[PDB]
């Protein structure tokens, strides 16, 4: 995943 | 059920990190409603840290994909995609309680593995950066510019100021 | 145990 | 690593 | 279900830990009610150790965002952000059994990184340390150098003392 | 369903060790046992090696804060804060079966951190620890001194010991 | 129950990593949907990155041999297993909100033991990969050599660049 | 839930590892499907990677018990105990969707202990690999001396080859 | 070894945390030095961020019980436990390098159990903690309210600043 | 090394499990007892439980492959390879201490993976079951069969017995 | 000693993460070094990833504590502490290896606790930073605002850019 | 040094698993032997169950790198590498003690990875398995076939079978 | 000391994994047997799988530093970093025995945070991958275009290719 | 600590 | 750190 | 090696748990000394919990089977295997000291699998348990059936206790 | 299991  | 109970008189409710368990929840209850009532507006509350940028994302265009106006309401906290989202409501209706805090920044994540799936990985986080900046811009009214600018680190404020921002439409006393 |  |  | 059946008679029992999952779970119970009838009183009744901050005053946002006086009832104990909530209760109906231990002090926390971040992290913290010191402040009557003072380090107290700092209206027998 | 059937008959079971949840849990039974009927006596079977004393004391407070009076019954055994709360019940109704064992102490817990917050932690402690003693010594016909000696470790006692002692009131058979 | 109620709208919902217990329960939906009316279309929204070749491949086989119609949408991302799902939607049914991100690549996998046995598997994932790489081209429209060139890697691809590619047909907006 | 409707109309899905909690489950729905229409069919939906071959053959055993016919689809993959089961189906009736794999080899295991208890176990294995190759000879054509060959290392095929082998009937379109 | 090398010219190094074990180590090499030649100055560098109390009370009173003079040199830095001993040092030869940090504070300690060793735990803890401020005192100049008022919290320090405030003599610039 | 001083009077010392790192510490040993004097003899005392099969058939093989006699000496316990290598001793050379234990029997050991290498391995230690057996009975006078039934278990003996089975020629009184 | 021997001919070797350990060593070699001679200049080569700041300094100091000149010679690397000593060398006399890397950034850490005790930790941090921002513009030529806007974030070099950029002297071809 | 002294007398032990570690420290016995003397021979006993495939082709090459002739002999065990390694040893002088066993096989390992990466990894694993069967065969004087086949699966034989295959050319009894 | 004996006689073993520690050696014993004697051979033995790219050059440099050719031989594999090095020796001495294994690759590595913190790191990796590349030319005489295209994945190859590629001179047969 |  |  | 000068006064130490290896260095120990002079007595000292009864036993059985006589002395403690072997020494030679400690006991140990092995294994502990027993009788003048019951449990001891049941003759001053 |  990637959070932003 | 208490939150099935809310979602009766259009009520939502976010609370907690954002990912694609939680993103598909929400979308769901939209769509429902949006089932049983294509014109009532919707109350969207926003009590969230923020989580996976493209859960969110997944949110935010479900909000626009139907009809009914999505208010937000920001309780708590709005922070990274919180806020994302806390300003992606319907114009007009995007508030907050007195004391809520709301922080953006920019992309978090991560890459491991040959210098050419690490470079793919960095442009594509690099892609996702302008593309929530441009549509920050976009809901705030501030420039380009001037969210790149804001965003390069936590950027922390109050109700008010987030209103002062754009971020918010009004602050309910 | 015995898996096929 | 592979090995014998 | 018991809890349920209090919920009724409009009680909402408020205990252990506060984050965000617990302060969604009051809120809404906070709104059903409101919806149930916005001018019967609530009884907030507390027994927390604290917890999260921003998760406390979406708590607190919310007993005065709706209509219904929320009158608050500590027992066992409200320390932390717990005795913070119990002070946010209606004017005249904050109270607490007679054995209950009330403390307060400041806020708790962590940051790691780059000083950079470190620094807007301590600034943040800071932000709401002083932000809830105000709010002690104006909820008791007392002054904030003197809530400042007392919250430097935990202080405890007795429902009794609780009543002579401010902080609750009456002692029940 | 079982432990609800009992509680239409109007008796609750503190069973296990003793905290928050188990107490909210037994608080939101004593206040829907008084809504429903603010006369009728009310049961408190009791087998539990005690836990934390907040969550004690708002079993206790509640106890007493409520119209309908608070018997208690000890099964097994009521060790700590659970042999605190068996003496609370309504002076007259304190009872034990026969094999039962008592046992009262004085408090248990921890500090760690500057010399400042452990002797914060200390003297709360202590303060809570003279709260149970006298408590306790009004319970029975026995004397803050005589308390503060037999608590210092873990005093046992069997039932009639127990009724003897001035914990209970009588030792059914 | 939301998504049960839901699915009385046929709509379905493939949210998450693809394994065999959620194909089993997106076949188990389509299925469902095909003795309920096996004649109007259906919504499958995907929002996925990825999982088990296999796993997939049942939902995507189950999606042509029911009668229905079956409309893909993608909400979020559509990645590896996602975007091939999503590319097998009914023709002219498939759709991407406007801010998605649709990603496909070469398959991926785990090998021990006896040289023989590595070989074997070596080849049973190459054998996929040519499979895939196939129903892709036979999707998109692309050539079997600009499949395999763009997915040798991670390929990235906004919703827009989804529908010029062809994993798409029409990007629904605001 | 879902898998209950299905049942209702003669399917069965047998999703996932193999193993004695699960085949008393497909067992179980056999049996009550036997129960209601005992000459209707059944479709029993396969994607299983394998598991406990015991396991497996209790499920064999019950769709030869049983009056009405069991039809098997083979969706997603049939590899190892899920290649027998699938090969297994109602002669004529057994069939696979066109991306399908189907996978046979012989059974793995283990054994410590004595020099003895090795020998039983292995000996055993061995058993169990002469009666699972046994079958899949008769169930598909091919003979034993074949089937032994192919089954040595993991052997995989489409759904095509597995039709040409004599493991399944028909590919659906 | 090189530190051998250097402790025959009267070189003593003191790195990391002070426990028994590298206590012990000093003293040895305090009271060898001295039993090599009574007169001869020894030098104490010190890079440590402190530790035990009294393991570091167990150098500092071996460093007055010899002979000689104990010279401390801070490098690097010299806090908490290590900020005392350095203090210590032969009046008149307490130096430190330009850039070295020093820090003062309150001990920190731990306990578990009941309220009566809580107690005294934390009565031999505010002991220790008398005593450390008030040789603290002696060794700077600074009185005894104003010591404890700046060891409340911690008290970071250049070594110039460490220079004026009394804990060292000069800073080898 | 006191091992060392020992090994200059010709004494070995085999303690604990058996394994290739203490197998090859004894053949190390005993082909320097050989280079150094390969007419005088060698004592070996046995103080183990046992280990791996091909461990202890190196040090049994070194054991004649080199020109001194190799006498056995039994302390404390000879178990399993322990025993076989104690009955490996220089013929009327095989000795134990009076209290010591011998206990002999069958070899140990696991496969895992395809019903193809489990057989393999079976087969591998049944081989190295039938070939100690064959040393044992040679060794011990008595037939292989008889070996065979009483190394079925573990079979515990004393030094006596073991003398009298043949595994030892004298108990050194 | 491989090292020892090149000690003898004074070279020092800084080689991986710089922690208190480390920088004993290295410091103990500098005062080693000085006292057989202090007039013959001092090879230190540095291959390090960086590491705590006052271990740094307490090497920093230390080189600049000693009459003999340091040369630094970057191998491998040097980053954020590394990158520091390398440019503290005797001025002219700080070189680097054809390929190396050197990274210079702001300093790292972490706080937890009450906001008054992670308010002084973020003080100090801020005070490390400037005062080696300060250190590297000296040595570098660089200007403090240049350098701190530099090191906000990781700044890699390469021999030749770190040699233009004033932080080493030359380049060895 | 026992192993040491061996040494002295161009004995080298190859004892347990084969890695780089104990490659590297064979490889440097074999190197020291040969500026000891070109001519004499060299006594490699192996007691090994395999390892790293390069790890032995480092010692295999190594033989025949220097001019000495590498005796090997087999005490314990000689499996997969180590059978290798036996079989490699100079012509004719390649033995065994008569209860030791050999095991050849064919080469394991692992892959994880993209297709394209597992692919790589098969047809160098596959390369190596080449690689070896043609040494083997080369050194048994069997067929490149014949030994593929044999070593499809662990094939295990006594010392005598060994001899008769051609792996070893005598056995000393 | 085997490792030490080979020393003197300018042998340097490479053996395992490459890291900052490793490379430390290394550069020590270069240095070492420059001051030895400026003008002889020397010989670097490389078997290893690789390692940290800067630990890598750090060797790479101190080769070319050094004033005496240092010729590298590869015994068991040269992969990656390993690789590297076996083709910077001196020209014309660039060796390696037959069957060992050759592999060359591009850079490995991870990074985590903000978006802005990825792309410095995934630039910095792009750095060294085309620094690699580019002396990987300069080394095989191959274009840097088609260094970059055999190398995007691993690739391996025998010695004989190794050398026909230039990364070697000569298979020493 | 504090890592430069 | 990264490895090459 | 101050433990190896005693060696040289024929002082053994039999400190802490009793194991093969323990066993081992005292065995050693004793065989060394029968050595250096088979007439001059030996000292044991004994502080020891107890541990493996065939590990004790080998060093029961030693210290008869040399010629010395070999005097116990308990230190501190004997305990288990520990108070068995100080009741082993020379007639007339077994000491403790005033304030130790002796404790006697049946043995501990366990079995695990088939009831035919644990029959196998409870009576062989039981075969331990009687020669014990037997042994303790005949070395302190008590009857078996004494002995039996008496360390039926834990039987602790004082020294002068000791003496009165015969394990021991005197107790030094 | 086979992903991708």
């Amino acid at each position: 995943n990637v959070l932003g | 059920d208490i939150y099935s109970r809310l979602l009766k008189d259009r009520i939502v409710l976010l609370s907690g990190e954002i990912n694609d368990s939680v993103a598909s929840s929400i979308v769901a209850q939209l769509l429902f409603l949006e089932a049983e009532d294509p014109e009532k507006d919707i109350g969207l509350y926003i009590n969230s840290p923020g989580g996976v940028i493209t859960s969110g994302l997944s949110i935010y265009d479900t909000m626009n994909f139907i009809r009914p106006d999505v208010s937000t309401i920001c309780i708590g906290q709005a922070a990274s995609m919180g806020a994302f989202l806390l300003s992606c409501g319907a114009k007009g209706k995007r508030f907050s309680l007195p004391h809520s805090r709301i922080m953006i920044h920019q992309p978090l994540g991560g890459a491991q593995g040959q210098a050419s799936d690490i470079e793919i990985i960095s442009n594509e986080i690099l892609r996702l950066k302008g593309l929530m900046n441009s549509i920050l811009a976009q809901n705030s009214g501030q420039s380009l510019e001037q969210i790149a600018k804001d965003t390069d680190r936590d950027f922390y404020m109050s109700a008010k100021e987030a209103k002062e921002y754009g971020l918010i439409d009004k602050v309910l006393q | 145990g015995f898996t096929q | 690593v592979l090995g014998f």
